[PDB]
């Protein structure tokens, strides 16, 4: 099946920077055009990465396949590239962009005023920014778990907020971001009004 | 299990001193006597080792003040072999 | 939706040396008393958290997101500032204490004089004491997960058992004991007794 | 206690029981050795059934994982008595017979001719065996349950030369990494279709 | 046994306190609270050193190293009077005083403008703290004996608005990545190499 | 090639055993068995030497690392003559006499009685054996050359009831971390201090 | 000072995957040229790394500024364009090529029919291909540590061995190839005129 | 049979220790001991020659430090009659 | 069909050593033995080339030790007519 | 299998005074005697590897006296082919 499609239309410095961070693969740079696909079952995404790799000059990043479900990354300076991997990707899989599923938000919260004994766990708990005491958190959840990569994307086209973390792959997907309490407010709007513009069943 | 204690004492008088000297100044089970002859007798006490090593230092010194002392010495853990074959009063 | 609202009146020091070893924060010493609360989402333990740190003056020790369920402890010294975190934590999340899950018993078993080649592989896959060959194993697997250390708790106040293992997150809460057979008898029985004592769902 | 896989090999093929000797935490097989593999739910109880075959015959366990809620288990020997009668115990213990396990389903079986170098990168990073290379046949299967993905590794090695980039016994689903030529990528994936076909079960 | 570093910290700015408590085995301290670290040659003696901090003052240990040469030890707390009184119970149980450390040699230098995509991603593979994002400049510093490291951490978020990308205070020599816009960096590079070299010692 | 260590433990007790399977890469030693331990400079000759072992006797293999500069391998087996045989082979394999050893030299001991609570987490999180728990007394070991620390494991083992919280034999220094109570910790101190002051060879 | 210097005029297969597999950055694919730059003190690689970043379109896939030394890898198609990376590298260096050590073999050995108790340790210290019980061994160790990459280039160049281990930092640099006897022989041949016929500050 | 090992001690602690330290330091039998008068004491392990021979060193390595030993030897494999005359635990 | 490898020595217990050393160093099969009399004896490994090159390159060397060794030699490839006639161990 | 020890003698007499040495210096087991002509016999021990090597080392002594000792050598443990091809007395 067809989890999660999202075309990003290009990676901004600290998304790209933390799947430099993060990734197993050949590392984006910031600028480039990028795609997600997750699938189930997990295994079935080596076939579509073949089929990427096949057709266009693009360059994997990620490829977990972490219980049942299969991450994969594309990306490429070319937005014309990224899409014919993802309309070569789309043919393989013989399904079309809307047969993705429409993610669901299980959590949406911003913590203000992040005490010190929680930015503590908060950091041994991350790999992207580090959170200070005083600064203001938000928090998301994202099912199926790659379209949390896209809250992360334009929520970093909106405001000036630290990516925390975000973890696209697994049963739920995680986005923590870090700031002042108004750019939190701006970036959480924005990755809302980015979940909800996401076509699916 | 628990450590072992002897006082080797070239007499018996020295020995029972020895033996009195040692449940006196901590707590330690004397479980017997061993007699091997020639006048050498062995007093043998046993308990947990911050006892027995407290126990045995203080009988020397009190068995020092009669007679003669051949061996002092405290093993800590002895082997289950050991109480099994020779006569250390934990024979099952 | 709460899991696991467990209170501890103080930690035992096997335990709280567990916790020292495992643990991603503030690590509690004996004689503390500590408070472990499980939800589900997870990443809402991070509003949770919360709670507790702008009401008290607690620690927070373990903050664990796992795919889907989220662990929080808290400890002090003084009990009463751990409870008003918990009643904090209750008005924050508005459940009451017994709209917890009641734990069930997977598995309680007691493995008499484990040889060594199953010793090496318990050892190799635990971080608590170590166990020796002819030691009773006791085993224990209560769900929801965080009861299992509960279950740590009240065993070690009965015998003197060497805390071999204890996890208390995922997806089932899992407690390796190991001692000589009537100490494993008397804190298996004080374990058993320990977790069916809590009401809830 | 469900069985979810009780699978026999008679014997181990050298490249298994290397990829053991490097992922395993237990006594490590060496090849030639008859072994067996145990998995059960809850997992918990495979330190019961452990105990159930080492008091029982000379055996030596090499695979004890404990997941989620699954529980894999492998024990091994030179005689192969001695693991049967091994196995004969954990069926005793357990009152299942053989027939009681999960019979395995194929989730994906699939051949992909040269594979890029792109992709050949990211292979090696997720696995730990055999190292693939850029321009060679991989295949890849998964077996619901896991367990059965060793015997789905260990007679394609009897089949044809290919690597053993990785197999995973353990999880939801068991994983199994081959890399080779094209011919040989052909019959061992052949053989471990016909062996995983070959295993009766319950559903 | 050896002092190499002794460095007090007046208070932690909360990036220097946010990657200690990143990477401590200990208590995690928090921004605002007075710090301390204590360098010695054995590594292993350092256990007799915290056990005369934490049997006599209130103060917390975070970050204890016992690496393959030397010994590391930090202790932290709100009042400066038991952080001191830590630190002179230390210097009486080395029966050191302060001078017979060791003056920090500033082997390496260098402000790096505009570091390229190409590098960020390898410098933030091999960072625990901040991101390094591409076109921001870089501060790298090496010092001898590592331990005031962390001095050239603090006195730069004390004096800049920048990014602490990495400190490596225990080993063979203390590591210090700093990151952000140009002026930002000239000023924390400045005032970290005045903090370096504006502490006594023996050479 | 320099010989630095060569120990035979003649008998392995059960927690120093359980230990060195919890962390040794290789053949899990069982308690009971002979053991034997051979540590040379440089490395990667050892495998030249392990070659000697295992096709002369029937001994396994459990730990064989080859660190930054130096080369550790220990054997082990049932038989005391196999293990015997295994040594006389590998110091034939040498080209040594035994006694070309380096005499094992104490650098640090200390029984550190009472320990707080606060420095227990950091040994605790910086060990892999037993834990210790606050007020229970420590003893701190460093032995150079480092494969004799085993011995100095194996002989406290074989005094009194401590428990054993680390031992290190590879690296440049060899560490021993026992706990207990004070009674046990002194007979353990004066066992382990005894072991290894016999133990003769070059300087 | 500049340790090693060497130029790999094509990855391999096996190596180009190797490293791969071990690299922090982006990952070389077979076929392309590479470069190999240690140098001691460590951290100055960050002086060496973006000079040959600000010159050509090279690539690095492994830097490792370790305990004591540091490493640089820079890779891309044209040779001409590594080469212009190496001879930025130099100029930041102000050190000529042949400023570098030359290569001292520490230990060659080949140990022929490695039993299965002696793989099983081997192939839990490597993370390249395994060894099989019965293959043989040839095991080698370089100072200093980066032109073990050398001997790990064209050793796979000239037989067709399994590449078990290479490492190129730290304080030596090691090597393990395992295949049949013959092909092993090869490819020790090979490493070892390899190494001998590389110039340097001796 | 089985290899035979020996320590003779002068007085019970050194016998005692020896004892101890043999079968703590090889998988061995420790049969006893016979006492000849005079304060003197055989302990005697008995096994296979390779950890009897391997039990002795040690026995002798930590009897002399509390006791005078007289006299440590192994027999690796005793004659048949010596068993059946002499009393080493295995009388038939 | 196979390479063929031969030790001969002057000896019985220096062909034990080398028929030992043969088999350990590669995977050579050990055939048999031959004795020709005068106290020379010869141990025949083979299988393919270079396995058998390896074995006997360290069976002369492993017997060196202990013996005399006459003669050492490696067929990489003989002929029919010789596995026919001579005992070499592959006779149809 | 079990270890193996060997002595070859220029001369039946010391061959037996070897062999007789050699279960008379442990437990081992004589399982025969190779002659391989021109007066060279072999006597040869097998058992468990410290009581040949004792064996070995004590029956070696005692036939230096009386013959000419060619070669003496212990194999602690013998390849499967070795005592599947060569006569030791384990040929299954």
């Amino acid at each position: 099946t067809l989890r999660t499609y999202i075309f990003l239309d290009a990676l901004q410095p600290q998304l790209a920077t933390f799947i430099g961070k993060t990734a197993r693969g050949f590392l984006p740079v910031p600028g480039q055009a990028s795609l997600w696909v997750e699938i189930a079952p997990g295994i079935a995404i080596n076939r579509v990465t073949d089929a990427a790799l096949k057709a266009t000059k693009v360059q994997p990043a990620v490829q977990v396949v972490e219980r049942a479900y299969g991450l994969l990354e594309v990306h490429h300076f070319d937005q014309g590239e990224v899409l014919a991997a993802g309309s070569t990707i789309l043919d393989k899989l013989e399904v079309r962009e809307e047969g993705r599923l429409k993610p669901q938000v299980m959590t949406h919260q911003i913590i203000r005023a992040v005490e010190a004994y929680q930015t503590q766990i908060i950091n041994r708990n991350s790999q992207g920014m580090m959170i200070l005491p005083g600064e203001s958190l938000f928090i998301l959840e994202t099912q199926p778990a790659g379209y949390a990569v896209l809250a992360a994307n334009e929520a970093e086209k909106a405001a000036n907020v630290h990516l925390v973390n975000v973890t696209p792959y697994g049963a739920f997907g995680r986005l923590y971001l870090a700031g002042s309490e108004a750019e939190i407010d701006a970036a959480a709007e924005a990755a809302e009004a980015a979940i909800r513009s996401v076509s699916g069943v | 299990a628990d450590a072992l204690g002897m006082i080797e004492v070239r007499g018996f008088v020295g020995m029972v001193e020895a033996a009195d000297a040692m449940v006196k100044a901590a707590k330690v089970e004397l479980i017997g006597y061993e007699k091997t002859g020639g006048g050498y007798v062995t007093a043998v006490v046993r308990g947990d080792v911050a006892a027995v090593k407290a126990a045995t230092e203080a009988g020397q010194r009190a068995a020092e003040r009669v007679g003669e002392v051949v061996a002092v010495h405290v093993i800590p853990r002895p082997h289950v072999n050991v109480d099994a074959a020779l006569p250390l009063g934990r024979t099952p």
